């Protein structure tokens, strides 16, 4: 593979142009989750709430609750 | 055979090359427009018979 | 090369050169710093400058390991003259090719202090007196009384 | 003039220095510049040392220079050009002259400029074939090498050799651009068996050896 | 560097229903250049080619008879099928209404041909097969008539769990009781369907009836 | 000549000779109308394999080969009757289903036929319907590919038919990406020029799975919010929340990325968020198109928003200066808490006979392979190879395949996944030797260095 390696054409060269290849050659993450812990502390607690009662008013209750008793 | 005819390029920047594989010439005349500049009077091979 | 003219590190760079194509002449060469150790008088100074730039070679090359320290007790009774010579050629060509920061920092790291323990003496003072003497007088101010404010500290 | 002049800036962008002198093309490269990357090796180069630390602190490269080429060139031109009235053993002394003095000369200059060694092989077969042409053959069997490198004693011819070397080849786009070593080895003169024919630059001793050399020599003496 | 036919040719344009838009699929050298170069020849008695290889598509139109004789007019995007060329193949994939599928009867299906399935179902076209190249089960692989039979419904079944495999429709499935695969041999000039062979066998011997045969 | 014919289906109308026609490029919505060149018509072909049959007219449902509606369009064109206006549409522009992921930069020997050449590169982007040519800011001009092949063939037109300047190409590379592995344990939190607005978001990793629904249209957003809830909450557990939080998707209409919104008690500023979610989703997508590292678009990102303190009534001081602030958020976030690089892989397929198996076996292990599948063919004497290849190291895998054995073995190869390329793509602690080939610890860093090298600075 002539890669590179050589002579265009051996030819006036005084050689036979034969080539060969080197044998030798080898803080706010928590505060800012706890809100995002807080968040769905509302939204399913008022969602769970609106499973047995879409009143919005029992359900502020229990998301009112979760959200005091959470943050206490 | 004897050759057919007979300073400063960008795309030979050593820093600027990735070099995973050797190319080497018998991809140079699988593919001769891709992966050689000047070719001239070639012949497009290919088949997959 | 021990034959040759003076020393080229020609036949060092062929023989480092097949240390490192296999690890049997790597073997080789430990074995041949022991042969070479064992048989230092019996050579010219000429031949023994010779040997040592070679050695002092192959240890810059990291083509032999700094292991072999192990061989050279620097106790007087024990240090051919023609040793001391060798030592002196090895030590000097280390110094300044490598430079003295880098030798006198890895002449000082633990990990080989094994084999060092024969070249720097802290346990007997006799020999301690001695090397720390040699190397003076080779030059190496830094490690020699570095090690001599150890032994200060000693007693 | 500045077109037969030249100049050359050593910064914080160029750390090469590099020069030419007497006839040599030297090029000079500090530790401390970037050469994150150092060896030592082929004679090509010279450890320079800075004399009151006594560290090695530069490595000088060397090479012939072009015009120096061109005259060692020229010189066995005309060595073939006047050759017609004398004998096999007149051209091959000339040839053996103008050989040992330009490699005692340079001696180590030659061994790291790739363009030197081709420039010998083709010259020392121009003798070769000149010699052949004075018989009226040119055929490659009925002159072995022995016919021409036997020394004068048994009979031979004498030429002195350094032609039958291997010429090292690496992958031209980056070896004119980042001396990237070699991997390949073109062939140099042809051989009738391996042979091995020795070498003139093999028994001359290299520069920087002979001045250490010197120097504790006539230190001792003193 | 068609006096009175290309009226008629106007007149099918007109029909709108005498025409049919199909593009020619298949993965790499599995038949098409032949098949549509053999057609034109079948019609008109009247780069690419040093590659052996197709890179850019081109289109035919030209008119047909069935096996009953109308004349159709048959739009016939032959496609490359070099992986590399999928663009051609989107291209007809638009602009046509129907994919003949081209398969190798000695290879079966392989890269290019299980990918343009997908393309193909994905772009809600009609999906036909060729099982072409069959010569080179009796001349070349030299295979008893029954194994032969074998590995055409192997390759039948399979195109048809993976056209099942990307779409979730069970309308279609392939096979040539349904009229949705040829046999072919594009250069011996042999291309049949159930149909097609049922009716030569009427033809030249008695009257059976060529339908309820094929079926 | 340049010119072109432009083929197409007429669906409904007739074209006539000279008739006088308004196209509809690739851009053109119905609100912006200068992208509708209008021309005419002037001759019409019909066409067998090669031959030209010149017709006056057409009618719907044909294809046809129309002069003179070259010069105005590219890839795909709409065309609608000129003078004769209801309104018109689009049909959405070709899609492809291979990335084209070569990449092949090209310059010309002499500056001074630089315009020749552009003529060239504009023609072939006509020709070649997948072609994506882009002029690289570094002052370069890319062209991006499908294979060695393709980029052959389209050299071979660049330089024989449509421009006969002399040009100089480099060495094939691939197009990169960006992604993380593990969540920013901390923000940095973007303010404005003119500090009224804070925005703090983080960035974490989404799984494979929804990021290709992303690409396949699956989970298309053009749904309501409740489509795209039950959609996330029934198949990977989403929260419902996560989906009310859900904005949009980034790079375009499909981006494999994210973006989110959680904070609960400034959620309901509806009033400042609501306002300013359409210079987030700007400041997203640019951020996700630009790229943080090397210029090159990141995937399977997912990014969270977690304290808007917007000014109150953020007038065009925030309006205006918050999109870069956005995308800073986005690069802060992802440069600080785990940059990480992904390179294209192939897929190839191998028949070959029953022994050279083995043959195309080493092959694959020089270029970091890892075959899957080798199977017989039913029916034949040939035995069937399926395997994986970094794009990377693709280059010549075929023909080094076909030497090896004779031409007996035949592959091809598509592009499949992208992956983590197993090297630290920001540490300083490595040194590139500039010419060997790197050991895959340093595989990022290298591919980094060098492509930052030519476009990045
Ligand atoms: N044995 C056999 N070979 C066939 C037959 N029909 C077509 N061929 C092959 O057809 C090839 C001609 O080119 P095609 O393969 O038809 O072109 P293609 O299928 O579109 O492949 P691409 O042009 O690259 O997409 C020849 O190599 C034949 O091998 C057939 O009936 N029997
Ligand atoms: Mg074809």
């Amino acid at each position: 593979m002539y890669n590179g390696i050589g002579l265009p054409t051996p030819r006036g060269s005084g050689t036979n142009g034969y080539v060969q290849r080197n044998l030798s050659l080898v803080p706010d993450i928590l505060d800012h989750e706890r809100k995002r812990r807080v968040e769905l502390r509302c939204l399913e607690l008022e969602e769970m709430m609106e499973e047995q009662g879409y009143e919005e008013q029992q359900i502020q209750e229990k998301v009112a609750t979760f959200r005091l008793m959470l943050l206490e | 055979f004897e050759p057919l005819v007979r300073d400063w390029n960008e795309f030979n920047d050593i820093n600027k090359i990735i070099i995973r594989q050797p190319i080497r010439t018998e991809y140079k005349i699988a593919f001769p427009y891709l992966y050689n500049n000047l070719p001239h009077h070639v012949h497009l091979t290919w088949y997959h018979t | 090369c021990a034959q040759q003219r003076t020393y080229e590190k020609f036949f060092g760079l062929l023989a480092g050169r097949f240390c490192m194509l296999k690890k049997e002449y790597m073997e080789s060469f430990e074995g041949i710093f022991k042969e070479q150790y064992d048989t230092i008088h019996r050579l010219e100074t000429n031949k023994l400058r010779n040997v040592a730039k070679m050695f002092a070679h192959l240890l810059y090359t990291d083509s032999l390991p700094w292991s072999v320290l192990e061989c050279i007790k620097l106790s007087e009774e024990t240090t051919t003259s023609s040793s001391r010579i060798f030592v002196k050629i090895f030590f000097q060509e280390l110094c300044e090719y490598m430079g003295l920061p880098k030798l006198n920092a890895r002449l000082k790291d633990e990990t080989l202090q094994p084999f060092f323990e024969g070249l720097l003496p802290r346990d007997n003072p006799r020999n301690t007196r001695f090397a720390i003497n040699f190397f003076t007088s080779i030059g190496l101010g830094g490690l020699t009384d570095e090690l001599r404010e150890h032994l200060k500290n000693t007693p | 003039q500045w077109e037969n002049s030249f100049v050359s800036v050593y910064s914080k962008d160029n750390p090469n220095l590099l020069f030419n002198m007497c006839g040599f093309e030297c090029r000079i490269l500090p530790k401390c510049r970037t050469s994150y990357e150092e060896f030592t090796h082929k004679d090509g180069v010279w450890n320079l040392q800075n004399e009151v630390t006594k560290e090695r602190t530069a490595q000088c490269f060397l090479r012939v220079d072009d015009e120096s080429m061109q005259r060692f060139h020229n010189r066995v031109r005309q060595i073939l050009m006047a050759s017609g009235s004398t004998t096999f053993t007149k051209i091959v002394n000339k040839w053996n002259t103008a050989l040992i003095g330009l490699m005692t000369y340079f001696r180590e200059a030659v061994v790291n400029t790739q363009e030197l060694l081709d420039l010998l092989v083709k010259c020392e077969n121009k003798i070769q074939t000149r010699i052949k042409i004075g018989l009226n053959s040119k055929m490659p069997s009925r002159f072995p090498p022995v016919v021409f490198y036997t020394p004068k004693e048994l009979g031979g011819l004498g030429m002195l050799s350094m032609g039958h070397v291997l010429i090292p080849q690496s992958d031209l786009r980056w070896s004119k651009q980042t001396d990237v070593g070699i991997t390949h080895f073109r062939s140099g003169m042809s051989h009738e068996e391996d042979q091995l024919i020795p070498n003139l630059y093999r028994y001359i001793q290299p520069w920087e050896s002979e001045f250490i050399d010197s120097q504790r020599v006539w230190a001792e003496y003193a | 560097t068609t006096v009175y036919e290309m009226d008629f040719l106007a007149d099918l344009m007109d029909n709108s229903e005498l025409i049919r838009n199909v593009t020619l699929c298949g993965h790499l050298h599995h038949g098409k250049t032949c098949f549509v170069d053999c057609l034109i020849e079948q019609t008109h008695p009247e780069t690419e080619q040093e590659r052996g290889v197709g890179i850019k598509s081109t289109p035919v139109t030209v008119v047909l008879p069935d096996t009953k004789g109308k004349s159709y007019l048959f739009n016939i995007m032959d496609t490359p099928g070099h992986v590399n060329f999928s663009d051609e193949v989107t291209a007809g994939l638009r602009i046509s209404d129907g994919v003949v599928l081209f398969i190798d009867a000695a290879e079966g299906v392989m890269l290019n041909t299980e990918r343009l399935i997908k393309h193909a179902v994905q772009e809600r076209l009609a999906v036909t097969v060729c099982i072409n190249k069959i010569d080179r089960l009796i001349l070349e692989l030299k295979l008893p008539p029954t194994d032969a039979y074998y590995k055409l419904r192997h390759i039948v079944d399979e195109v048809n769990g993976l056209i099942s495999m990307y779409s979730t429709d069970e309308n279609l499935i392939l096979s040539p009781l349904l009229g949705n695969v040829c046999f072919s041999s594009s250069q011996y000039s042999i291309c049949f369907t159930l149909g097609s062979f049922a009716k030569i066998y009427a033809d030249t011997f008695g009257d059976i009836n060529y339908q309820e045969f094929a079926k | 000549g340049v010119q072109f014919h432009a083929f197409g289906r007429v669906l409904s109308g007739t074209i006539h000779a000279g008739q006088p026609v308004k196209v509809l490029g690739e851009n053109y919505t119905l609100e912006d109308e200068e992208d509708s060149q209008i021309c005419t018509v002037g001759r019409l072909w019909i066409s067998v394999a090669r031959y030209h049959i010149e017709v006056n007219r057409v009618p719907a449902g044909n294809w046809v080969l129309i002069e003179g509606v070259d010069q105005p369009i590219v890839k795909t064109a709409t065309i609608t009757e000129p003078r004769g206006n209801e309104e018109a549409q689009i049909f959405r522009p070709l899609k492809f289903n291979t990335t084209s992921v070569i990449k092949i930069a090209v310059e010309p020997v002499n500056p001074s036929e630089l315009p020749k050449m552009l003529d060239g590169l504009r023609k072939v982007n006509k020709s070649y319907p997948s072609l994506t040519t882009k002029v690289e800011e570094s002052g370069e001009h890319v062209i991006l590919g499908t294979g060695e092949l393709y980029l052959d063939c389209v050299m071979h037109d660049l330089r024989k038919m449509y421009s006969e300047i002399d040009i100089k190409v480099a060495d094939p590379v691939v197009t990169f990406c960006e992604t993380v592995v593990e969540t920013s344990s901390l923000k940095c939190f973007a303010e404005t020029p003119n500090k009224k607005n804070k925005i703090t978001m983080i960035a974490e990793p989404l799984e494979k799975g929804l990021a290709e629904d992303i690409e396949n249209e699956v989970v298309q957003i053009t749904w309501n919010r409740k489509k795209l809830g039950e959609f996330f909450q029934t198949k990977y557990d989403w929260d419902l929340l996560a989906a009310r939080s859900i904005w949009a998707f980034g790079p375009d209409a499909t981006g494999p990325n994210i973006l989110v919104d959680d904070t609960l008690p400034s959620e309901v500023d509806k009033a400042l968020l609501g306002s300013v979610k359409d210079s987030i989703v700007q400041g997203f997508q640019w951020g996700t198109r630009e790229g943080p590292l090397c210029d090159e678009l990141i995937r399977n990102v997912k990014f969270k928003i977690l304290d808007a303190v917007v000014a109150q009534e953020p007038l065009h001081r925030g309006g205006g200066q918050i999109i870069p602030t956005a995308r800073r958020v986005v690069y802060s976030a992802f440069l600080m808490a785990t940059p990480r690089l992904m390179e294209p892989y192939y897929f190839v397929e191998v028949q070959a006979p029953a022994d050279c198996v083995s043959a195309v076996y080493t092959v694959l292990a020089r270029r970091r392979g890892h075959v899957t599948q080798d199977a017989p063919i039913p029916g034949s004497p040939l035995y069937t190879i399926k395997a994986f290849i970094p794009a990377i190291d693709s280059f010549g895998f075929e023909t080094d395949l076909r030497t090896h054995t004779q031409g007996q073995a035949f592959s091809l190869s598509v592009f499949h996944h992208w992956q983590i390329v197993p090297g630290d793509p920001l540490d300083k602690s490595i040194v590139i030797r500039p010419l060997e080939p790197q050991p895959a610890p340093h595989l990022a860093r290298e591919f980094m260095i060098k492509t930052r090298r030519r476009k990045g600075l």
